[PDB]
């Protein structure tokens, strides 16, 4: 049986949200991209590359015209006519633009695509853009994080394929399923919390019995996420769980909230 | 057209240019063009980085103590290095010294990160230069489970296994949906791997593609999370409890049987997985060997890593050798210091930023991040770039020196430095890896060696997880258990005034963080990455960089099918975030 077209382009990023995609334990990415969807574009991986790639790009978005899935990861820069970012000799915004135009919906994964991410942080030099600003006629689902945990991007692509619809989406456009709690309302360390037992500097008594990150700046309140449920890697862990408070990661903005290190407000 | 020499190199930029953009199969953004002559051979070479987001700029008026967070952002792909190079730049200008459990758990979040990084690279990045995927559909499938057998003692080797992976890549392919395989360079005469050397690489890439996820896990042990792990100013955050209440709240003796069985697994697969087909592909493709030196033979640069004495970045630390060799003169290792202005700096006249004089170079502590989009007259125009003219700026990546000298950075690099340093243990591998291939030690200053190196590397650092590993341990059982040192957390005990330099070995080379601290903020901080120098742009003297210099005098079997330029470029591994950042 076919299998769903999926074009993946990448703007202004650090490629975390491909590297945790790589990650994800079940399923692998492997048998994603072996029989779950088809990843007919991804600069990341694909053997074409140069004219090679181009013709690859232009033919799957013309024969798949209003039937593939277009993956964004990392943002368009406006600055100096969008040259910050450039794919084959022009502006990342037109190859945006075009791949969007051919979509039935889109995937922004991660801050960057979401929100705006690092880049975005102030000043922001090159007035780094998030995907629903620039386009604004397709269906997005923002899937946020920094990045966002790799059992979570495979889970919403299944969630897409088994069910054959979008997922149901918050105000923000998040899937309710993961982005529907805060960390700070599944967290394991919220007995401490309650009780007013902290960490009051790095590896002091309460630090090494795992009392709550609060007063380290944990942002873990304001924050949604699956982290402290699902958590990362296979399970393994999650930043709280480690002993460093939440970085507030998956919210718009969370770079230019103060200090990692200032309580939430 | 105009034609000049340096380095041994005569540049000409007469005849047809190829562009390639993008460049698949790295991190980021990549432009290159070439010139080539009636013999299709590569006389002239660009190198462009077509991205660029700022850092640098972005970290000004940050709190030093929140800087590892942005930095590690500058790279998805080497994750966490930044974050490593940060931390140790804000604790040398604040004057912090970390406990010895710190230094050890980042000596492992750092070789951790060499084991990962060099493995997908290897497979997913360059793997496709070297094998012909659609070419294992003929493969023999018992053929391939002998050749497999013959080159290693690892497990998975069936007929029956090989088999069942080609026809998987057969009923993938049936249905004409080749996905990350479409539109290839299939057939190339350059592909040089018999059918069953093809089916036993492409099986490979897809249980590396599955490993890998499993070596990260160190990273969430002690970091929370991978990718983009998580530090601190003063040590790590990951706070040990072994035999008291409440070591269900920290790193405990099941946590570290997890690590342990990390580092086996990881240790098995680099050795008798990838070891084995970096081998083959070397056996193969030998005359790659002769291709692509570059500056590898000239000038090459590493500032050493993994310091063994906590808090000691000396020669006697450092497990990694540092050192420069410039002029072709291995006979004489010259010690590096990233505090003398006049050692490393950057230039920008071929670059898209603004200096006051764009005729000198800029040590990073007098660094200056002022983009400039300008591009002269390309073919074309400021939005539709047809021919870059490199003859003026062409690039959002500076062009880094040292003492005025283009340099390579990297696995080769490092190898290079160490060999002639008169590492025993690097003197003894790269001697019997050489034997193996019956080729002389010239032969590793190559596109090929590259590769090789970068393998080795992989080896080295998997056998350094577990000695790292087992000093954590002797600790433990010597009742020490400090992660952290927090008597310099506080603002108001930091001088109102210093800088500090955070230096290491990221897998592609080189890696420097200059910061300095104002009132309690980031006054300046200059990043200057190993990409950043093997892709640099060129000089007021017209000197090429290591990519431009490695792909000068290429022969192209097929003009318009770059897969020579690809196999060079790709043997750098280039990160194009990272070189921008
Ligand atoms: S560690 Fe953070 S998320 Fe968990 S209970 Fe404390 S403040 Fe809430
Ligand atoms: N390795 C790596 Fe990334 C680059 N270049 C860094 O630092
Ligand atoms: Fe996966 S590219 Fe990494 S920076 Fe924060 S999401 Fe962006
Ligand atoms: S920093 Fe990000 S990864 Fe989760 S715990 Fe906080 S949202
Ligand atoms: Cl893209
Ligand atoms: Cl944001
Ligand atoms: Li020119
Ligand atoms: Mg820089
Ligand atoms: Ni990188």
């Amino acid at each position: 049986k076919p299998r769903i077209p999926v074009v993946w382009i990448h703007g202004l990023e650090c490629t975390c949200c491909t590297e945790s995609f790589i990650r994800s334990a079940h399923p692998l990415a492997k048998d994603v991209i072996l029989s779950l969807i088809s990843l007919d574009y991804d600069d990341t991986l694909m053997a074409a590359a140069g004219t090679q790639a181009e013709e690859v790009f232009e033919d799957i978005i013309t024969q798949y015209n209003g039937k593939y899935i277009l993956a964004v990861e990392g943002n368009p820069p406006l600055g100096e006519q969008g040259m910050f970012c450039i794919s084959s000799g022009r502006p990342f915004i037109e190859k945006l633009k075009r791949a969007a135009a051919g979509a039935s919906a889109i995937i922004a994964w991660g801050t960057c695509a979401s929100w705006g991410c690092v880049q975005a942080a102030r000043p922001n030099p090159t007035q780094a853009t998030p995907i629903d600003k620039v386009i604004t006629d397709k269906p997005i689902i923002k899937v946020p994080g920094c990045p966002p945990i790799p059992d979570v991007m495979s889970a919403i692509i299944t969630y897409m394929v088994t069910f054959d619809r979008l997922p149901d989406v918050d105000r923000m456009g998040r899937p309710l399923m993961f982005y529907g709690q805060r960390i700070h309302d599944k967290c394991y360390r919220r007995a401490h919390f309650d009780a007013g037992e902290f960490v009051q500097s790095w590896d002091d008594d309460a630090a090494r019995k795992g009392y709550c990150l609060y007063k380290m700046g944990c942002k873990g309140p304001t924050t949604y996420n699956a982290c402290s449920s699902t958590r990362w890697n296979d399970g393994v862990s999650f930043p709280i769980q480690s002993g460093h408070g939440c970085l507030g990661c998956a919210e718009n903005g969370f770079w230019d909230r103060g200090s990692f290190y200032s309580r939430v407000v | 057209s105009t034609q000049y020499e340096t380095q041994g190199y005569t540049i000409n930029n007469a005849g047809r240019r190829l562009v390639v953009d993008p460049i698949t199969r790295i991190e980021g953004h990549m432009r290159c063009e070439v010139n080539i002559n009636d013999q299709n051979v590569i006389t002239n070479a660009v190198s462009c980085g077509t991205m660029f987001r700022g850092l640098e700029i972005i970290l000004q008026g940050r709190d030093p103590r929140d800087a590892w967070a942005f930095v590690e952002r500058i790279c998805g792909v080497c994750t966490g290095v930044h974050a490593l190079a940060s931390v140790y730049a804000i604790e040398d200008a604040i004057g912090i010294k970390v406990p010895d459990n710190a230094n050890i758990i980042r000596n492992i979040m750092l070789a951790t990160l060499w084991c990962h990084d060099h493995l997908v690279h290897f497979y997913q990045l360059a793997g496709m230069d070297w094998i012909d995927v659609l070419d294992a559909l003929k493969a023999d499938p018992r053929k391939t489970s002998e050749l497999a057998q013959s080159l290693s003692s690892w497990p998975k080797s069936s007929p029956g296994y090989f088999f069942d992976v080609q026809n998987r890549l057969k009923k993938f392919v049936e249905g004409g949906q080749l996905g990350i395989f479409r539109n290839g360079y299939w057939g190339h005469p350059q592909y040089k791997l018999p059918p069953e050397a093809n089916l036993m690489g492409f099986a490979h890439y897809l249980e590396a593609l599955d490993f890998q996820r499993e070596i990260v896990k160190i990273h969430a042990v002690f970091g929370g999370k991978n990718p983009h792990p998580n530090w601190i100013v003063g040590g790590m955050p990951c706070a040990i409890n072994i035999d008291e209440s409440g070591a269900v709240g920290a790193v405990n003796m099941e946590r570290l049987n997890l690590v342990q069985s990390i580092i086996t697994r990881t240790a098995d697969f680099i050795n008798n997985v990838m070891i084995p087909d970096a081998l083959a592909i070397g056996q193969f493709n030998k005359p790659w060997s002769e291709i692509g030196t570059g500056l590898s033979d000239k000038c090459v640069l590493s500032y050493g890593a993994f310091p063994d004495i906590a808090n000691d970045f000396g020669e006697k630390s450092l497990l990694m050798p540092g050192g420069a060799v410039i002029n072709g003169d291995f006979n004489n290792v010259l010690p590096v210091d990233l505090v003398d202005p006049q050692q490393v700096q950057e230039f920008v006249d071929h670059a898209w930023y603004r200096y006051p004089n764009d005729q000198v170079g800029r040590h990073p502590f007098d660094g200056i991040t002022d983009p400039w989009y300008n591009p002269g007259d390309v073919k074309g125009s400021d939005t539709n770039i047809q021919q870059l003219n490199e003859q003026e700026r062409y690039s959002w990546i500076k062009a880094p020196r040292w003492r005025g000298n283009a340099m390579e950075v990297g696995p080769l690099a490092r190898t290079l430095i160490a060999y002639h340093k008169g590492d025993a243990a690097t003197v003894e591998s790269v001697d019997r890896m050489m034997s193996a291939l019956n080729l002389p030690l010239s032969g590793i200053q190559s596109t090929l060696g590259r590769i090789l190196c970068r393998a080795h590397e992989a080896q080295w650092a998997a056998g350094k997880l577990q000695y790292f590993f087992d000093k954590l341990m002797t600790n433990l059982k010597n009742g020490n258990l400090a992660t952290a040192s927090t008597e310099k957390w506080e603002p108001a005990t930091w001088p109102t005034e210093c800088r500090g330099v955070g230096f290491t070995e990221a897998p592609r080379g080189a890696l420097g963080h200059w910061a300095a601290i104002r009132d309690g903020k980031i006054d300046l901080y200059q990043c200057v990455v190993p990409t950043t120098w093997n892709a640099s742009p060129r000089d007021p003297k017209g000197q090429i960089g290591a990519y431009e210099a490695a792909l000068m005098n290429t022969k192209m079997a097929i003009p318009e099918q770059p897969l020579e330029i690809l196999r060079t470029l790709h043997s750098f591994d280039p990160c194009l975030a990272c070189s921008t950042h």
